[PDB]
C-alpha cells in the first residue's frame, strides 16, 4: 500500500505535536503575564471603596439610585468572551 | 517635610513618592498641596499637573479626569486617565503603547487560529482511509 | 429498498435515519482529537440523536435469555417506523440514551425513561 503517504501522516503529526507544545509554552507566558496584570488594579479600588465608605458614613442622610433597591422588572447581563475558541469550554459552561 | 503622593490609574500607578508640593486643578478652585494639610477630596480637571520634590525639581503629569484625595501624610489620585508628561502633545506618545497592544492583539490571532486551526485541520482529515484499510490481508 | 416496495414514508424514514449514521460516522474522528464543545449546535443534536439510535438498535431475544434471562421483543414494524419518525422529529432529545437500550417500542423506551 501508499506506506510513504502513513510515514508522511506520522511526521505531520509529530510536527502538529510540537506546534501544541509551543502553544501551552506561550499560553503559560501570557498566564503569568495577565495573572501580573490583575495585582495592580487593587489599590485603586481600595482606597475608593475606603473613600466612598468615609463619605457614606459621614453622609448617611440620603442614598444614591446605584445605593438603593427597588422591585425588579427587567435585567441587563453583562458577558466576557474570546474573540477566538480552543480555550476549553469556558464559554460553554458559561452560556449553560 | 514631604508626604507620599501616589499616581494611580485603574490600570496601575503611574507615580508615587514622598513629595512637599503639588499643583492641581479642581473641578472648582485650582489647589495647592503641602503636607500635613487637612483632609480634603474634590474632582479634578482634565490636564496636567505639576508637583514639586524637595532636590529643586517638579515633576510634570498629564491627566485627564480623576478625582483627588488628600490627608496629612497621603495625597493621591484616582486617574481616569495619565499619563507622565509634559503636555498633551504627548498624545503621540500613548497611542505608541496603544498600537503596540493593538499589533500584539493582531498577532495572537494570526499564531492561534493559523497554528491551530490550520493544522488540526489536516490531522483528522484522511485518517479514514488507513483506520480501513487495517487488516488488509491483500 | 426503494420507496416503489417498502413505501415512501418507509424508504423516507429509512434513508434519513442512514445518513445521520454516516454523517456521525464522519463526525467520529474530530471529537478524539477536539472537543465535542468545539463543534456547531446541530453537530451536538446529531452526536446524540445517532448515540440514541445505536441504543435502540440493541433488541432483546427470545434465545438470549440463556445469556441475560431478559425476553425477546418482536416488535410490529408499524411501532418501528413511528418510533423512528419521532426520534427523528427528535420528540425525545431530552432522555437518557439507557432509556433505548435492550428495549421493545418507544413506548418500552418512554417507561424505562420514567423508570429512570
Amino acid at each position: 500500500a501508499n506506506l510513504k503517504e502513513i510515514r508522511a501522516k506520522v511526521a505531520s503529526i509529530k510536527s502538529t505535536q510540537k506546534i501544541t507544545r509551543a502553544m501551552q509554552m506561550v499560553a503559560a507566558s501570557k498566564m503569568r503575564r495577565a495573572q501580573e496584570r490583575m495585582a495592580q488594579g487593587r489599590p485603586y479600588a481600595d482606597n475608593m471603596r475606603r473613600v466612598i465608605a468615609h463619605l457614606v458614613q459621614a453622609n448617611p442622610e440620603y442614598k444614591h439610585r446605584y445605593m438603593v433597591d427597588r422591585p425588579v422588572k427587567r435585567v441587563g447581563y453583562i458577558i466576557v468572551s474570546s474573540d477566538r475558541g480552543l480555550a476549553g469550554g469556558l464559554n460553554i459552561n458559561l452560556f449553560k | 517635610a514631604t508626604m507620599q503622593c501616589d499616581v494611580v490609574s485603574v490600570k496601575e500607578s503611574i507615580y508615587s513618592g514622598a513629595v512637599t508640593m503639588l499643583i492641581a486643578k479642581g473641578a472648582g478652585g485650582e489647589l495647592g498641596i503641602l503636607p500635613g494639610h487637612a483632609p480634603l477630596v474634590t474632582l479634578l480637571q482634565p490636564g496636567p499637573i505639576r508637583v514639586l520634590l524637595e532636590n529643586g525639581t517638579e515633576e510634570i503629569v498629564y491627566v485627564s479626569g480623576g478625582v483627588l484625595e488628600v490627608q496629612p501624610h497621603v495625597v493621591t489620585v484616582l486617574a481616569d486617565t495619565a499619563i507622565r508628561a509634559d503636555n498633551l502633545d504627548e498624545a503621540a506618545i500613548l497611542e505608541a503603547r496603544k498600537n503596540a497592544e493593538q499589533l500584539l492583539a493582531n498577532q495572537k490571532s494570526d499564531l492561534d487560529s493559523a497554528a491551530a486551526l490550520a493544522a488540526l485541520a489536516e490531522t483528522a482529515a484522511q485518517l479514514e482511509t488507513i483506520r480501513k484499510i487495517k487488516n488488509r490481508a491483500q | 429498498l426503494d420507496p416503489l416496495v417498502v413505501g415512501q414514508e418507509h424508504y423516507e424514514i429509512a434513508r434519513a435515519v442512514q445518513n445521520v449514521l454516516q454523517r456521525y460516522k464522519e463526525l467520529k474522528d474530530i471529537i478524539a482529537i477536539l472537543g465535542m464543545d468545539e463543534l456547531a449546535e446541530e453537530d451536538k443534536l446529531v452526536v446524540y440523536r445517532a448515540r440514541k439510535i445505536q441504543r435502540f438498535f440493541s433488541q432483546p431475544f427470545h434465545v438470549a435469555e440463556v445469556f441475560t434471562g431478559a425476553p425477546g421483543k418482536l416488535v410490529p414494524l408499524k411501532e418501528t417506523i413511528r418510533g423512528f419518525k419521532g426520534l427523528l422529529a427528535g420528540e425525545y432529545d431530552h432522555i437518557p440514551e439507557q432509556a433505548f437500550y435492550m428495549v421493545g417500542g418507544i413506548d418500552e423506551v418512554i417507561a424505562k425513561a420514567e423508570k429512570l
